[PDB]
RNA sequence: AUACGUUAAGUGGAAAAGGAUGUGGAGUUGCUUAGACAACCAGGAUGUUGGCUUAGAAGCAGCCACCAUUUAAAGAGUGCG
């Protein structure tokens, strides 16, 4: 019935520092993160279990309390399993291939398209259709996924450019 | 569209509204009825605008009730005419209205349809209004 | 809550006179898959068989408190209880087993029910 | 569209205030609305 | 699986069957003899037939009874029912006559019992506005 | 300044019909540890589109008698089709 009261197990190996005030430096094989936390929140570490508690039932605190748990769960999973977001290109002549760390995109614009990933992020291209942006940061992987989407806004009339897998673009009837 | 067959005088004083309604505050002829929160003049055309809105949405159903028959003329001097030089002429008619009065009534209608017919009337009427039901202590 | 008592008292009346029964998982319970079982009930008998998926631990397990005290282990997750009135046992243990083997709903590897004081292994 | 009296049109519509301005959002683009 | 109302007495020309089952990979020449076989017992009637489609292009068919409530017009003795049922009780039928009708529909009906098969037909007789007596 | 609160927009320091999961109080009521709202995994009715119809349109041209059974459950129909 509530969000932040729920326990979060640590599969391991993920250590969690409790440095003030308040910075949480999660660490592990995949990477590290330091989410900002205002003092009113109270994070505690049970053995292999992160915990969160609400100072009061006030409506402002009710909103912030449910966010802090969801972020920490996003943090640990990126330090372990990691994250990725597919992108289904659709069309005829559309294609994509890397040139160094940079990701060239042969979008239908006459101008060549290029996007540079930020550090800690890589973009493999297993196929010309699919696109995969691996990364330990959900906020960043979803941001890069948006920036790539920005190159081509989807057309309701026809499947073209970037498209989430899977998602149903609204059908339109031309004439 | 409702006008008197005859009136004793062609014109009358505009008057001064104040206080609770003299009567008719309690709906009973109909299962439900609109009740004004304040008081303001209502032209005859405004009344016709409300009843037409209900007859379409109601479709088949019980007869619309109208507790209020207009009787007080509103004077309307012709445009650009200078002040004074006689009183103007009654362009139309306006019913006196008091707060808490039952402006309209409806009966024999299902509870869902009744909520809407009272609502559309509320927009045609400048006065703020509220949903009302019959009381039976009783 | 009076309606819930009808859910309880009636099914207990069957279990007091019940002979045999079998575990059935509710996952992927296609309506067509149910009809194939319901037609088999028409051969074995009529309305006397019961499908009732009232399988809450707070529900059917309380009915098991009087008799059949082996349902406590089978209680977690999806269940589809069956009850017999008359009908000498035979095909009822066998017919449902044949269905799950040909796709259509997981059998749960037959957790088993009352027959003696045992569980697994339909006969 | 922008009207002072934004209202839901269908069941899919949802009322959500944003930046001090109430906005109704729906799976159908036409039903999207904002007051003020 | 594509259901169709192939006539019992005839099965060969393209426009009723043809491509519609020919795109299913069905071998039309080999089954038309089968439609004329079992359905010969009820010639002159339009018999619906379910058609399952196996991956191996093997096929098995299941014939069905002529459509329900058409029989009700015969038992009533009237060619057509009221356009205003119950409000206009044009026709009446005995309960025993309904028993003769329900038995014919048994292979088509999914009804568990003959007593239940009665109740199924009773919902059809009311559609004609016919009284149940 | 003291004490109980309220307000977040600079309202305070500019109006209205109307609109809104803004927020603080009060009351009434449905369901609810013989199980609630969220879900995530299950299935969607059987004769049947059923009568009257429009070329045909079967959950749906629309007007309706809109029936009873299979039952853990489902209207001969909530909806996008």
């Amino acid at each position: 019935s509530r969000v932040g009261k729920k326990l979060l197990e640590i599969p391991s190996d993920v250590t969690v520092t409790l440095n003030d005030n308040n910075t949480v430096a999660v660490k592990g094989p995949k990477g590290e993160l330091t989410r900002t936390f205002h003092p009113d929140m109270e994070i505690k570490v049970e053995d292999n279990v992160l915990t969160v508690a609400r100072p009061s039932d006030q409506k402002e605190h009710r909103a912030l309390h449910g966010t802090t748990r969801s972020l920490l769960g996003n943090m640990v999973e990126g330090v372990s399993k990691g994250f990725e977001r597919g992108l289904e290109l659709v069309g005829v002549g559309y294609r994509a291939s890397k040139s160094g760390n940079k990701l060239v995109l042969n979008v239908g614009y006459s101008h060549p398209v290029e996007i540079v990933p930020e550090e800690g992020i890589e973009i493999e291209v297993p196929s010309q259709t699919k696109v995969v942006v691996k990364g330990t940061d959900k906020e960043r992987v979803g941001a890069i996924a948006a920036n790539i989407r920005a190159v081509r806004s989807p057309e309701p009339y026809k499947g073209k450019g970037i498209r989430y897998e899977g998602e149903v673009v609204r059908r339109k009837e031309g004439k | 569209m409702l006008l008197p067959k005859r009136v004793k005088y062609r014109r009358e004083h505009r008057g001064k509204m104040r206080g609770r309604a003299k009567g008719g505050t309690e709906v009973h002829f109909g299962e439900f009825g609109i009740q004004a929160l304040e008081a303001s003049w209502i032209t005859n055309r405004q009344i016709e605008a409300a009843r037409i809105a209900m007859t379409r949405y109601m479709k088949r159903g019980g007869k619309v009730w109208i507790k209020i028959f207009p009787s007080k003329p509103y004077t309307a001097k012709p445009l650009e005419v200078r002040m004074g030089s006689g009183k103007g002429a009654p362009e139309g008619w306006v019913a006196v209205v008091k707060p808490g009065k039952v402006l309209f009534e409806i009966s024999g209608v299902s509870e869902e349809v009744a909520r809407e017919a009272l609502r559309l009337a509320s927009h045609k009427l400048p006065i703020k209004t509220k949903f009302v039901k019959r009381e039976e202590i009783g | 809550a009076i309606e819930t008592k009808k859910v309880v008292v009636e099914e207990i009346a069957s279990k007091l006179k019940e002979s045999k029964s079998t575990i059935i998982v509710d996952y992927r319970g296609l309506n067509v898959s149910e009809v194939t079982e319901l037609r088999k009930q028409l051969r074995e008998a009529n309305v006397e068989f019961k499908v009732y998926k009232n399988t809450m631990t707070r529900r059917a397990v309380e009915q098991a408190e009087l008799n059949g005290l082996n349902d406590f282990l089978t209680g977690p997750n999806a269940i589809a209880f069956s009850t017999e009135d008359v009908v000498a046992p035979a095909k009822v243990l066998n017919d449902f087993a044949k269905n799950h083997e040909a796709l259509e709903i997981k059998a749960g590897v037959i957790e088993g029910k009352v027959s003696t004081v045992e569980e697994v292994k339909a006969l | 569209k922008v009207r002072p009296s934004v209202k839901p049109i269908c069941e899919k519509c949802k009322v959500i205030r944003r930046k001090g301005k109430v906005m109704v959002i729906c799976e159908n683009p036409k039903h999207k609305q904002k007051q003020g | 699986v594509v259901k169709l109302q192939i006539p019992a007495g005839k099965a060969n020309p393209a426009p009723p069957v043809g491509p519609a089952l020919g795109q299913a990979g069905v071998n039309i020449m080999g089954f038309c003899k089968e439609f004329n076989a079992r359905t010969a017992d009820q010639a002159g009637l339009i018999i619906p037939v379910e058609i399952s489609v196996y991956e191996d292009r093997s096929f098995t068919f299941i014939t069905k009874t002529p459509p329900a409530a058409v029989l009700l017009k015969k038992a009533a003795g009237i060619e057509s029912g009221s356009g205003e049922p119950n409000r206009n009780k044009v026709a009446t039928v005995k309960r025993d006559k309904v028993r003769e009708i329900a038995e014919t529909k048994m292979p088509d009906l999914n009804a568990a019992d003959v007593e239940a098969a009665m109740r199924m037909v009773e919902g059809t007789a009311r559609s004609m506005g016919i009284v149940i007596e």
